[PDB]
């Protein structure tokens, strides 16, 4: 392919006089571009992606975090570049209750970590999810579905975190993405209970191990604080889980009027592209910054650049 | 030898001055657009070649050039009574001074035989030894220039190309001295011929001396295997393409031994003669094989090599394909031709010069840009290389040799 | 509109085949050395311009071009009676087969081309043209300054790199300066016509305010100060004086008709300011796009019209004093402008003589002008294609 | 000129002067009589300069009239109607030719219902000033075209502009309405044109 190596990119940092920011993926670039252009629409910061930098090492080829750490280590002390990574589950304690050992943004010579599990954890404020789902909806039974969803979202974060922890315990991170479907979800009085469906495309061994991990991790997540709980949810996992949770609540509360229409709307919502959902959440998240004190963003990173 | 060390500019185009400090091995010059990179390279190329008559076409005030050995050349442009004058003053006190209109008249006479001014300039630069080191100048427009040259040039004969390029890009532009691939091919043929003739003289001397030592010393299982390996290696070399019957002679000698002290000396001097001939073959073909190994490290589906046939006597130099076909060097693409010229200029076969390359990333893929400077420096010529580049893939790994240019704008 | 969507190459140079699928807005072609990037650009430019007589000089078997609207052109190079014939077949079924030697003879003389353009004009194959930026822009610009320029430069470049090379039709900087001067004259004449309109309109407006029943003076003061301090004004710039006279006569003397006349005058001032801004909209957008790149100078106008570069000391210089990279930046920004010619912009190696800080922003500033044109670039630099990796096309031809 | 047209200006005449001095010896002076293309370019430049001055005078006149009109009969309307008819039916006002409608709107505004007479006289004075400035701007060109058209019989040299194309077209105008460039003139007409421009105020002082 036509891309720079690590050394060529480091030399480019020496040659370029722009203010630069290095993130892992392109989606992070698009979201951060919206964030920067909100505060300064004429800002000249250029955002590069470590995904588009070739690495000679096979292991470092697809390890974005290792690329960022390697580059930051080799140019430690430069002034024109800042780095942002995803905290993932680092500095988190799973000693029967979720505990955050940092509870703030990490900083080490222009190297920063997201406050949550990843960049998408800033979208997990309930108002942003509401606004985004309301704007991007089939517009059939939106108001009642949003009202029900607003009831479910308080307790659903514990379920979502438990799902993410169950995924990371068996290292099958992408397993809940294809395993759990919105139909398995049941809409209770603010809570949900993903019944173990008898029929699944995936092998029963993975399903059984997943539910064993989920059952063994769920009381621990329940005992944790809600605010801490919303930050440990995996960024990519959470988006899909919310999409299914909204499909389930939409079909649950809209089937009485028209079961077929509710099913079509719910399936339509489940068939919405992840990129559409993330972009709508990103725009809503950008809009809520400065309006609500409960909406976070890497203020230190913006201040540094 | 002598390498450049400092260039001091004063009011180029009456708006900016510049001062650049160089290294004696490699100088990777980068800067913004319009910084004065090409102008700096033109100034250095005009100063080192001693073509001071170029400086009547530049608006400046004073240009100082310091070399590594301490020789300083100061060029000053003055305006006396609305008449502009160029005064070149050296560090030893020797100086010359002429009129700009006189220089323009000399250039116009060239457009039609040396003038009085050209003879005076040549006398001044010859008696002061101002032309110790040459300067190979690679322009940024070389890709279209060689296509223009190949539709109608050498380092010594580039008058038409220099005139056309000075017409297009102004008269301050230096002469286009960078070697054409035809010049590279001719130089390779001459080097192969010189190495073969030295090999023949070595054959005569080693034959006479070996006969004397054999006849004087006249009045083992491992040795035969070692001589067998040496004769097999001698027979399996391209350099022995005119005579390749060493294994047959070894088998005849072994059969002569096998059919029936002093003969041990003949065996060891045979091994020593084969070793000496093989080492003189490597020594005589050292620069050519090193250069071709540097070039063939880049080319993918072909490799440059030479071939000797006993019927003809013209040594064939060119491209070799895996299917056995042979093609000359003009069937290369643009990027492969750029690699060929920029690697010949950094070779030991080239003339002693200061290699000035403007934009080396022209028509090169990103895989070749990361290795060009490494393969130029690996030949150990000892040159001073000054490159003006915009590519970070060229300059990677050489951040100690990178020079930033920031000219100072003066208000008025 | 109509955009290129597919190019298929069969046995071109008797050497390789290559099928490429395009986007309709931006395509960033990249590949190894000798991969046929430049040959692909030449084929696309010759097809889009309708210059099918170039294809007599190309050795191939079949070239298929598909547009966005479904129009398909198939070009074949057939061999009958030891003669090569180029066959062009449309989707309508209409076709034309012509001999290679006749095309070569017409090239050496410079009839068949008249038949070709009749076939093209009959079938509307020249609905959208193509602006071709070659890889040798700099020396060609230096050569031509020492559509008639297009014709002569095309002839010289086809003399050097073969006759298959398309017609060079990118805007030279001299053409850019001339067209900028023409746009300034048109904007001046439009402003003159607007003044004559608002003159006669405001007479009956004040006449209308005869029988109809503070901060306004400050707003009129601001408008007169802005208009007097406007570079688009060079003549009759004494609005401050008449404003002072008006406020003096007001302070000397209250009728609602006076306030209505102030409203009419304020509307006339701001409306003239709005037309003065909208007349120079394209020129200011192009120079704002250019001046976002240049560091220690600024291309600007100041009126006979003068178009040049302001330096921070206030001195002026022509466009000829610009470097190579700055001239290439000017041409590439003019081609994507709205005042540039509507075409398909084909740029070969846009990274030539450009610093990386300009290469990162070239595609962003070209696409942000909303020209709506399709841009296809062939590049070796990853900094050109950064941020637009969704449009990257990697070509790996099948060598035979 | 036939030799030149089958292959020049006051300032750029090197080939013509070289040919003339080749034919008639080197004592012959430089060929300084102008070409009709130079005359056409000079006419276009003068027209553009006149339009620019007209626009500036219109801005100044609008400013002066608005200053004059504030802080303050039938025959005035008849004179204004005649002025509006004259300006509407004038070739120079091709960029704006809607004065009689303006007059009719003014008359209807007056007619549906002193201080209005002052506005009437300053409007009439503004129209008179515009008409005089048009004649002042076009005096040299109108004098030159009156001198030229006094000789041409079946054509007249004239100018025409548009709001479609902003390029004012100058050339031969026939009574049937056809437009032709100045190169369609014969030898004698071109000689008369050049000799009248050489004696005109539009040409340089020589
Ligand atoms: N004749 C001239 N008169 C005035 N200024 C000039 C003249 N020629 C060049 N300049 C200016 O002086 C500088 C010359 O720089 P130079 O030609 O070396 O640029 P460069 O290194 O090739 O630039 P780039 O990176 O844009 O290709 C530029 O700022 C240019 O605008
Ligand atoms: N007659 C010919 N004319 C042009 N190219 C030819 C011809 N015969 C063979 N080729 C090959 O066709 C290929 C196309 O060359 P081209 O210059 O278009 O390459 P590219 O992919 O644009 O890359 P680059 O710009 O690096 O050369 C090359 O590999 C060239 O060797």
């Amino acid at each position: 392919s036509c891309a720079y190596t690590i050394d060529s990119y480091i030399t480019l940092l020496t040659m370029s006089s722009k203010k630069r920011l290095l993130v892992e993926g392109r989606h992070d670039r698009s979201h951060l571009y919206q964030l920067i252009y909100k505060f300064n629409p004429a800002s000249k910061v250029k955002i590069d992606t470590a995904q588009d930098i070739k690495a000679s090492d096979k292991a470092m080829s697809k390890n974005n975090r290792l690329k960022i750490e390697t580059i930051h280590s080799k140019v430690k002390g430069k002034d024109n570049i800042s780095f942002l990574c995803d905290r993932a589950f680092r500095e988190f304690a799973f000693n029967d209750q979720i505990e955050d050992l940092l509870n703030s943004h990490y900083c080490d010579d222009s190297l920063y970590w997201t406050l949550g599990h990843s960049l998408e954890n800033y979208f997990f404020n309930p108002s942003i999810i509401i606004d985004a789902f309301q704007f991007l909806s089939p517009s059939e039974y939106k108001y009642k579905a949003i009202e029900l969803f607003s009831e479910l979202i308080s307790s659903s974060f514990a379920v979502l975190a438990a799902v993410s922890l169950a995924a990371k315990d068996i290292d099958k991170a992408g397993l809940p993405a294809a395993l759990i479907d919105w139909k398995d979800i049941v809409i209770n009085d603010g809570t949900i209970k993903l019944i173990r469906r008898d029929s699944y495309d995936i092998d029963s061994a993975c399903v059984d191990s997943f539910f064993n991990a989920f059952d063994a991790v769920l009381p621990r997540v329940i005992a944790s604080d809600v605010g801490i709980c919303s930050r440990v949810v995996r960024g990519h996992t959470g988006i899909l889980l919310l999409q299914k949770l909204f499909s389930a609540c939409l079909y649950y509360v809209g089937r009485e009027d028209d079961a077929l229409q509710a099913d079509s709307s719910a399936n339509y919502f489940c068939n919405l592209s992840e990129l559409s959902l993330t972009t709508a959440l990103a725009e809503s998240w950008v809009r809520k910054i400065g309006v609500l004190e409960d909406v976070y963003f890497p203020d230190s990173l913006l201040k540094n650049i | 030898i002598r390498t450049i060390s400092k260039i001091e500019l004063s009011k180029i185009h009456n708006r900016y001055n510049l001062t650049v400090d160089f290294f004696n091995d490699l100088n990777v010059i980068h800067g913004k657009n319009g910084a004065g990179k090409s102008t700096l390279i033109h100034v250095i190329a005009n100063i080192v070649n001693g073509d001071f008559i170029r400086f009547a076409f530049l608006i400046f005030e004073e240009i100082k050039a310091t070399y590594s050995d301490g020789l300083k050349i100061v060029i000053r442009r003055d305006k006396i009574d609305e008449q502009s004058f160029i005064s070149v003053t050296l560090s030893n006190g020797k100086y010359i001074k002429f009129a700009v209109g006189e220089a323009m008249a000399t250039v116009r006479e060239i457009e039609s035989v040396k003038s009085m001014l050209a003879m005076d300039i040549d006398k001044f630069v010859k008696e002061n030894e101002l032309q110790k080191v040459r300067a190979s100048y690679f322009p940024a427009f070389r890709t279209m220039l060689e296509a223009w040259s190949s539709s109608s040039r050498s380092s010594f004969y580039n008058r038409k190309a220099s005139a056309f390029a000075r017409e297009l890009f102004g008269q301050f532009l230096p002469s286009i001295n960078y070697p054409s691939p035809m010049e590279i091919e001719d130089r390779l043929r001459e080097e192969i011929r010189r190495a073969q003739l030295g090999i023949a003289a070595y054959e005569s001397r080693t034959f006479s001396e070996s006969f004397v030592k054999v006849f004087s010393a006249l009045f083992t299982g491992e040795l035969l295997k070692e001589i067998e390996g040496l004769a097999i290696a001698q027979d399996s070399s391209i350099k022995n393409g005119y005579y390749a019957e060493y294994s047959k002679v070894y088998e005849e000698i072994r059969s002569l031994i096998n059919r029936n002290n002093s003969v041990s000396g003949a065996l060891v001097v045979y091994r020593d003669a084969l070793r000496d001939r093989q080492d003189y073959q490597e020594k005589a073909f050292s620069e050519i094989d090193n250069y071709m190994s540097s070039v063939n490290s880049f080319l993918e589906d072909k490799e440059m090599a030479y071939d000797f046939d006993l019927r003809r006597k013209y040594p064939k130099v060119g491209l070799k394909f895996p299917d056995g076909s042979w093609s000359p060097i003009r069937v290369l693409s643009s990027g492969e031709r750029q690699l060929l010229t920029m690697l010949y200029a950094a070779s030991k076969m080239g003339d002693d010069a200061i290699v000035l390359i403007d934009q080396p990333e022209i028509s090169l893929h990103i895989d070749w840009q990361e290795d060009l400077l490494k393969r130029m420096l690996s030949q150990l010529s000892g040159r001073q290389i000054i490159v003006c580049t915009h590519s970070p893939s060229i300059a990677t790994g050489y951040e100690d040799f990178m020079i930033n240019i920031s000219p100072e704008f003066i208000s008025s």
